[PDB]
């Protein structure tokens, strides 16, 4: 059993005020179920999407989850991940510099 | 060239949480084209890039029953690999499988792949020659012994001789434009302090194509490849792709860092460094 | 073109 | 909508146990059950289950058409949507009917074969039913004709998917959910595209009592079984094969009629190779 890589990230660069799109990769799971959300302040996002599920040489899988946002100095994002090899969820936040 | 075409198909049971699924996603190069869910309401093969759209309705029909075949063999086949394993009918298992064909330049097959896996592991695999088969365990062994009983490496050489090549290059003919059209990373490099001492340096490359991309950090010209963080090519969801490398820095000591980029967008190699 | 080749485990 | 099933069989012996359960929010607790007639008229006067709800001793008023709400408390209503519908046959209710294929129980890979369910009872319907699946009996409606009803149902093309042990039953009128006891089983395999084996007799096929002959299968596939059958219709013997120094794979049944013989591999029973030559003894 192999736990989720994430990683959390804009598909272009983040400008305030700008239209953009939040992602939120996970990679080398296994096995498939997953429960991905974008969360805003803590809270779910509602209109999240997700690319067909596939996977890697090493049969491990990856999932794009994404929501179209606009960013904003306040907010906080981030993305919550639950996965059987995993006792609680794991969080990841948004930082525009990774 | 060189180009290649790869199916994926995941089969799942999930005994109490739904019906076995069966999802099949096809892909040129690292662009994904097609998809077919059984969960659907109506499961159809689908496009998933626009290049395939125009293709007519006996490519989506034909596709279609191809698929819905698939998916009752290999929903079968779990039950069999319970059997072949003595595991119980409450649990969860998956078969996965990968194949396809690699392309030349000139369009010709350089080489052909069948391979399928049961809860994660190695199962059964087409050898290089595409004639003979390496079973991974005693059950798989079953699996060989029944494929070489009905000649099934034949029949799959044929297949990856024949329409796998024929079709992926149609495709890259159909998506030229998009398929055989790298583009390059654009780069930048950010700088990021940790104490009054140290400091990290982070080459960045977007919205390339294809997903084949070198970073390297040198220091007066040797490789840090031993003192690099490396994140994983992660998609743009455009169908282009982002990847970053790190590496930490004494401080003041910024100039002898340069990042070099390797992509076939990129006429020369790049080599970047912060200021 | 996805295999037309059935593969029964 | 929460995924609602009935374990290990939705069809099911009186005196047997069915469970259902009702998995919604990625849990199996907490949920109401429903049945068709009455559809928002909970069942046990609204009994709340807090866990899969096990059927054991089967009787006859569990037979029927379930739905299932899982709770749903920070929502509109308490609850969620109806799951999708499962319905619980109850087995051994009447006679059993008679189940024939036509022509054969030996069907070949890619071809068809005819299920003929049929009964001097005057079934309403019928219910074709392969053994261990999940798969939703298929139902056809009885045919009445010279003091006999009756069904036939269409299987194919052949795969191993429809290979097994299949029993038919029949339901009267009133009683939809309340099956007759099974008919005898039928056996029906798929055969082929494996390569057929060779089968010989030792010393020969012309014997006369009281001498010792062995028929012998071989291949040079690696089967694991063979099975030898008698167009004289006694259920086909088995016996392992065992590798021969010249890397044959062989059998050895020691005993007229006309013979067949037909390989197949561990763990799967249902699938024999295309039947080899035919020989007479
Ligand atoms: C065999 C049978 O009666 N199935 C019924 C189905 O036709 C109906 O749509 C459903 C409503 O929930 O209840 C079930
Ligand atoms: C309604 C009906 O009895 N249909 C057919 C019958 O004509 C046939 O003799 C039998 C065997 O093929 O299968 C059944
Ligand atoms: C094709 C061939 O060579 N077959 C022979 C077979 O006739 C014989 O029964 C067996 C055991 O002695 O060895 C092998």
């Amino acid at each position: 059993q192999r736990t989720p890589k994430i990683q959390v990230y804009s598909r272009h660069p983040a400008e305030n005020g700008k239209s953009n799109f939040l992602n939120c990769y996970v990679s080398g799971f296994h096995p498939s179920d997953i429960e991905v959300d974008l969360l805003k302040n803590g809270e779910r996002i509602e209109k999240v999407e997700h690319s067909d599920l596939s996977f890697s040489k090493d049969w491990s899988f990856y999932l794009l989850y994404y929501t179209e946002f606009t960013p904003t100095e306040k907010d906080e994002y981030a993305c919550r991940v639950n996965h059987v090899t995993l006792s609680q969820p794991k969080i990841v936040k948004w930082d525009r510099d990774m | 060239g060189s180009h290649s075409m790869r199916y994926f198909y995941t089969a799942m049971s999930r005994p109490g949480r739904g019906e076995p699924r069966f999802i099949a996603v096809g892909y040129v190069d690292d662009t994904q084209f097609v998809r077919f869910d059984s969960d659907a309401a109506s499961p159809r093969m689908a496009p998933r890039a626009p290049w395939i759209e125009q293709e007519g309705p006996e490519y989506w029909d034909g596709e279609t029953r191809n698929m819905k075949a698939s998916a009752q063999t290999y929903r079968e086949n779990l039950r069999t690999a319970l059997r072949y394993y003595n595991q119980s009918e409450a649990g969860s298992h998956i078969i996965q499988v990968m194949y396809g064909c690699d392309v030349g330049p000139d369009g010709r097959l350089l080489r052909g792949h069948d391979q399928s896996a049961y809860d994660g592991k190695d199962y059964i695999a087409l050898n290089e020659d595409l004639s003979s088969w390496t079973a991974a365990d005693t059950a798989a062994q079953i699996t060989q012994r029944k494929w070489e009983a009905a000649r099934v490496a034949e029949q799959l050489r044929a297949y990856l001789e024949g329409l796998c090549v024929e079709w992926l290059r149609r495709y890259l003919e159909n998506g030229k434009e998009t398929l055989q059209r790298a583009d390059p990373p654009k780069t930048h490099v950010t700088h990021h302090p940790i104490s009054d001492h140290e400091a990290t340096l982070r080459c960045w490359a977007l919205g390339f194509y294809p997903a084949e991309i070198t970073l390297t950090w040198q220091r007066d010209g040797e490789d840090q490849t031993q003192d690099t963080e490396l994140v994983e090519t992660r998609p743009a969801g455009d169908r282009t792709f982002q990847k970053w490398a790190a590496v930490v820095v004494p401080s003041g000591e910024e100039q002898r860092y340069t990042c070099h980029v390797q992509h076939e967008g990129l006429p020369k190699p790049l080599t970047l460094r912060w200021e | 073109l996805s295999s037309p080749v059935t593969k029964s485990f | 909508k929460p995924f609602l099933s009935a374990w290990p069989s939705a069809v099911v012996p009186r005196g047997g146990h069915v469970t259902l359960r009702c998995h919604y929010r990625h849990r199996f607790n907490n949920f109401m059950l429903y049945k068709e007639d009455r559809i928002h008229i909970p069942i046990f006067h609204g009994r709340i289950f807090q866990e899969s709800f096990n059927m054991s001793p089967v009787t006859t008023a569990h037979a029927g058409n379930y739905t299932c709400r899982g709770s749903h408390p920070h929502s509109p209503t308490g609850w969620s949507a109806p799951s999708n519908p499962v319905v619980i046959m109850v087995t051994g209710n009447h006679r059993k009917p008679s189940l024939l294929a036509h022509p054969g129980p030996l069907v070949k890979s890619g071809e068809r074969v005819i299920l003929q369910c049929w009964s001097d009872i005057m079934f309403e319907h019928f219910f074709l039913h392969k053994e261990g699946i999940s798969k939703d009996p298929s139902r056809l409606v009885g045919q009445i004709h010279d003091g006999v009803s009756k069904a036939n149902f269409s299987i194919g093309p052949m795969m191993l998917a429809l290979a097994g042990t299949y029993r038919c039953y029949g339901s009267v009128t009133h009683t939809p959910y309340q099956l007759s006891a099974p008919s005898d089983p039928l056996d029906i395999v798929v055969t082929g595209p494996y390569e057929k084996p060779s089968l010989s007799a030792q010393p020969g096929p012309k014997v006369q009592a009281g001498e010792s002959v062995t028929l012998s299968c071989s291949s040079r596939s690696s089967y694991d079984m063979y099975h030898l059958s008698r167009e004289g219709g006694a259920h086909e013997r088995r016996l392992p094969a065992v590798r021969k120094v010249n890397r044959t794979f062989q059998a050895d049944f020691p005993l007229g009629g006309t013979y067949r013989c037909f390989g197949s591999f561990r763990h799967s029973p249902y699938e024999w190779s295309d039947p080899s030559d035919p020989l007479l003894v």
